RNA sequence: GAAACUGCGAAUGGCUCAUUAAAUCAGUUAUAGUUUGUUUGAUGGUAUCUACUACUCGGAUAACCGUAGUAAUUCUAGAGCUAAUACGUGCAACAAACCCCGACUUCUGGAAGGGAUGCAUUUAUUAGAUAUGCGAUGAUUCAUGAUAACUCGACGGAUCGCACGGCCGCCGGCGACGCAUCAUUCAAAUUUCUGCCCUAUCAACUUUCGAUGGUAGGAUAGUGGCCUACCAUGGUGGUGACGGGUGACGGAGAAUUAGGGUUCGAUUCCGGAGAGGGAGCCUGAGAAACGGCUA
């Protein structure tokens, strides 16, 4: 069958196709979580070690962990799980869906490996290079993780070092930087001082309030007493 | 006494093992029997006030408050545990004859045991809140006739 | 589901009705929670009509129990059901519902007694005093002597366990507690 | 219906709206607020088909938008606000104070109100009760919710509201011998003096009020307002001053007006 | 500013009259027998207590990008990032008062210290009077207060836009959105009385397996044989029950008009029901929804 693997360290993915059930018969009985060594797949993966993610069958449809079947099953699924996008579909809505177990099995059509061990020797397209994450962090948390910054820090001046340069299609020049988030300012410590000073206000209108109603009171009763007394 | 059921039968919320006493509480406090006034010009019957049946569904004594609709009728049927069939009698108007029709409805209606009815006396009955299936209504006075 | 609705139901004159619309969401029933005593305690989150919470008890083993007479409301031990008047098998079952009588754990209000009127069912010369003052109305109950004897004590559920999530109660008192002694006697 | 109905059919609103049998197929539905649906005039029916400022659906949204009405000093963005018996609608571009008062033929009319009319309004007590924590307060029929009230103040009564300050500056007690205002029924928009009161258990209470020009009618408790305390309303009334005018020397008038 | 996450809406509207004969429905009642997103008016005081971010906590995921499967679907699996008013946590500005225990003590006392103490839930005790204080109803052990405890509480703001100021870093305005309680509004649910065409070639019907009522429970948002266990034999009927027919949705109304009457009412307004026939259900304040799902 036909193979999708996966380098996270490298970020890098490659297809691969094998027609041999000698090979084939190592991933042959495994499940979704467990691993196995690329040797018998090829003699160029000498020393690496695979751990399967899933796949797809003959007819598309595609394997769910939990599922200790080597068959194709019919379950009630529910929106964002695997198996069932369900995107434009009603909340709480769940549909009835043909998933195959997690058991390897011939009737696969592809499965999807990832490099969890390095062998001996590179392959030419997956560990030579390495494609550079796009989007640093945006969270000033994150950002001071990073660069191992201090509380005193001033991680302000630390994005302008990921921010990326580019060349527009007209030819202008142009320049993106993240918008940090959760990051303290003056707008923040006077949003907190006015919620403080209107629970103060709020503590003080009300006990003012009270202290009025009983002078009213205390009025009223001295009144009705001189009344009573005559 | 009234203690013929598999349950002890006792008044919501008025405590009886009480290390004082209550002989200047007002009735439910203290351990006093526990007994209000309906309204409407109705008078609290004597038997309600002093008696010692527990019933939640009595007017005066019970959990069930009268509002809504006073009714009056005769008592059709005694047989049933706390509960009686009233039948009102009333014309009904025959509008192209210029005539009357006799006609008669049965309201089942819950008495208390603190009124004593007959086959053939007089009942007023005030509307409550639903008792049972078919009962809407409870006894509040009877003239023996 | 379960429905509370009177349309299945026969006519007060005995005839039959007719259906004229399907069940409605508004009369709807759920299943009994059926709580039991165990160790294990587990209680699940129900959400109602108009987003409000219920709490199902399926087993508990605390409660929250009274002692009227004494006003001293402690946390204490379910042990086990002893008489259930809806029905006998309830009892065998330990179901917990509400009026069933149960037996709990004597060992708090205990302590509370003999913190309060020093008396067993250093000390500072005002404590003496206000416990000498305390004993002047110390009046118990025989029998309730005899059940602290045992360490058990016999409650009513007076909370509904499928409803609220909890089996609070009160310690049964005079004649209560005499008309239940002689219905458990047998 | 599985809940709220959103839509008012045109011949299904209120008929003292005066809305055009053939206008469309619907009427503005009243928002929720502090009056009823059936007892309150919606600022759309208010700036178009009465004040006649806005000549569409849309400008009469476009000119609520820019914060230009105000409703007992308040700015209010929603078209269909319930602006009720009582009420104030200013509109200081314009200068404009209006109280929204039923005339002698039971239909609100927005009676024109000096600048110190303007700064108070009058509101009708639902209920005394104690809230949490034992403060006392009452609700009016305006959805108004006054925390320590005066001891004196009962159901039924009315109250003198400042709105700049949100304050009751004085009270008048239900009581025979006030001119009061009927707000509900057939006798809506007419003023009177009530003479007496019958009070019958577990029943709605009768209240009897005579005419300035000594006609009398009878209606319910809760369709009297009082306006003042003895025969002297504290605001001043539309045209007419809730005098109620037969048909026939309705016609006198139209016709001595036209000759 | 596309896209995407988040939030809201899609339970309104429109269509139809199949089922349904005290049933829907009309007038007239009740909720002191309940729920109610939202709008309008008011109300939010104890969390860490010995860890110890509050000058601000933590882990992901979309869009994006790149490896694809299938004949195929807003069918679908891996891999690489990155946000929150998404998710999960967490100091929660600081008090007073009340109650309990309470060393110590010049001891009918007061006293250090400790516990409890926001709002919400649950169960008990207690007050809530009125022929020198104490609210409301025709009517409530009602509103509400106090005490003892209880809950492994989705509560008690780690949010956003404008401006730009006074003291000596501290304070500071106008709003947006969000959580909790009461009241109000928009409503629902159930409910009191009376009222419906033809038919006796329909006279007895209902009650094992709920029929009528009682006791105790379960369930419900709540009352109720709505359901469970026990108990009693009740409940309706020539004043026509029960059964059957309707080419029967009910009403506002339509046709004809001495008067009385006769006939019609599927259809634009009100109420009910249905989405080919049943049944079940998630989401949600609100659905037994069908331009939602499951058999
Ligand atoms: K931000
Ligand atoms: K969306
Ligand atoms: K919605
Ligand atoms: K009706
Ligand atoms: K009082
Ligand atoms: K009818
Ligand atoms: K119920
Ligand atoms: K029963
Ligand atoms: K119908
Ligand atoms: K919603
Ligand atoms: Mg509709
Ligand atoms: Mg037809
Ligand atoms: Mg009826
Ligand atoms: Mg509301
Ligand atoms: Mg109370
Ligand atoms: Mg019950
Ligand atoms: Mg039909
Ligand atoms: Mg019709
Ligand atoms: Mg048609
Ligand atoms: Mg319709
Ligand atoms: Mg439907
Ligand atoms: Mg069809
Ligand atoms: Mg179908
Ligand atoms: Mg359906
Ligand atoms: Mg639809």
């Amino acid at each position: 069958m036909k193979f999708n693997i996966a380098n996270p360290t490298t970020g890098c993915q490659k297809k691969l196709e094998i027609d041999d059930d000698q090979k084939l018969r190592a991933f042959f009985d495994k499940r979704i979580s467990q691993e196995v060594s690329g040797d018998a797949l090829g003699d160029e993966f000498k020393g690496y070690v695979f751990k399967i993610m899933g796949g797809c069958d003959k007819q598309g449809f595609p394997m769910k962990q939990g599922v200790l079947t080597p068959g194709r099953v019919r379950l009630l699924l529910y929106r964002g799980t695997p198996c069932f996008r369900g995107y434009g579909r009603r909340n709480g809505e769940r549909r009835r869906k043909s998933v195959r177990g997690c058991i390897v099995s011939p009737d696969l059509s592809v499965l999807n490996l990832v490099i969890v061990k390095k062998g001996e020797n590179d392959l030419p397209g997956l560990t030579d290079t390495e494609k550079p994450r796009m989007r640093g962090p945006k969270r000033a948390s994150k950002i001071r993780k990073l660069f191992n910054l201090s509380k005193e820090d001033d991680v302000r001046k630390y994005v302008n070092t990921y921010r990326r340069n580019f060349t527009t299609k007209n030819g202008k020049k142009a320049s993106k930087a993240p918008k940090i988030q959760r990051l303290v300012t003056p707008l923040t410590l006077q949003r907190k001082r006015a919620r403080i000073a209107d629970k103060k206000k709020r503590i003080a209108k009300a006990k003012s309030e009270a202290a009025e109603y009983q002078k009213l009171l205390a009025s009223r009763l001295k009144e009705q007493r001189e009344k009573r007394s005559e | 006494a009234e203690q013929t059921e598999k349950a002890f039968l006792k008044q919501p919320g008025v405590f009886l093992s009480s290390k004082k006493t209550g002989k200047g509480k007002r009735p439910g406090k203290g351990g006093n029997r526990y007994f209000k006034s309906i309204g409407l010009g109705f008078k609290t019957p004597r038997e309600a006030t002093e008696g010692t049946y527990i019933d939640k569904k009595c007017p005066f004594t019970g959990n069930v408050s009268i509002r809504g609709r006073i009714l009056a009728g005769t008592c059709h049927s005694a047989k049933m545990n706390r509960t009686i069939i009233v039948r009102r009698n009333y014309l009904h108007y025959v509008k192209k004859y210029q005539r009357y029709e006799k006609r008669h409805s049965n309201i089942p209606a819950h008495i208390s045991p603190c009124f004593r009815v007959k086959e053939g006396d007089h009942v007023i009955i005030g509307q409550c809140r639903p008792l049972s299936k078919t009962v809407r209504f409870n006894v509040l006075k009877v003239i023996p006739a | 589901g379960i429905s509370r609705d009177s349309m299945h139901k026969r006519r007060a004159t005995g005839g039959k009705k007719k259906a004229w619309r399907k069940k409605r969401k508004y009369e709807l029933g759920r299943q009994p929670a059926n709580t039991k005593i165990s160790a294990n305690k587990t209680v699940r989150r129900i959400r109602v009509r108009g987003g409000n919470v219920k709490w199902r008890a399926l087993r508990l083993d605390t409660g929250n129990y009274s002692w009227g007479s004494e006003a001293v409301t402690r946390k204490t031990r379910i042990l086990d059901v002893v008489y259930n008047a809806s029905n006998n098998e309830l009892v065998r079952t330990q179901t917990l519902v509400k009026s069933a009588i149960v037996q709990v754990d004597a060992a708090p209000f205990k302590q509370w007694y003999l913190q309060h009127y020093g008396v067993d069912i250093k000390k500072s010369n005002h404590v003496l005093r206000k416990i000498e003052t305390r004993q002047k109305d110390r009046k118990l109950d025989p029998h309730i002597e005899e059940q602290f004897g045992g360490g058990r004590l016999l409650a009513c559920i007076s909370s509904r366990p499928g409803q609220c999530g909890r089996a609070d109660g009160y310690i049964l008192e005079g004649k209560e507690l005499e008309f239940y002694m002689k219905k458990l006697q047998k | 219906a599985r809940g709220l109905k959103k839509h008012l059919k045109r011949l299904n609103a209120p008929k003292h709206w005066m809305l055009d049998k053939l206008g469309g197929a619907f009427a503005p539905k009243p928002s929720s607020g502090p009056h009823k649906s059936r007892e309150c005039l919606p600022l759309i029916i208010i700036l178009r088909n009465r004040l006649k400022y806005a000549l569409t659906y849309r400008e009469v949204i476009s000119i609520l938008m820019q914060r230009q009405v105000m409703v007992d000093s308040k700015v209010r963005t929603d078209k269909t606000y319930p602006a009720g018996f009582m009420d104030v609608v200013s509109i200081p571009k314009t200068n404009e104070n209006f109280r929204l008062l039923y005339d002698t033929k039971g239909r609100f009319r927005l009676h024109s109100v000096r600048d110190e009319e303007a700064k108070f309004k009058l509101c009708k007590v639902r209920s005394v009760q104690f809230g949490q924590k034992g403060i006392p307060y009452l609700n009016t029929y305006d959805g108004r919710t006054i925390r320590y009230p005066d001891p004196l103040i009962k159901a039924n009564d009315t109250i003198k509201l400042d709105l700049e300050s949100n304050k009751i500056v004085d009270f008048i007690k239900f009581d025979v011998g006030n001119v009061v205002m009927v707000t509900g029924g057939r006798n809506r928009g007419r003023v009177g003096v009530i003479k007496n009161r019958e009070k019958h258990k577990g029943s709605f209470e009768t209240v009897h009020i005579q005419d300035a020009l000594g006609h009398e009618f009878a209606t319910r408790l809760g369709n009297v307002f009082t306006l003042g305390k003895g025969t002297k309303p504290w605001v001043s009334l539309p045209k007419g001053k809730g005098i109620k005018l037969s048909i026939i020397e309705e016609a006198r008038k139209r016709l001595a007006a036209q000759s």
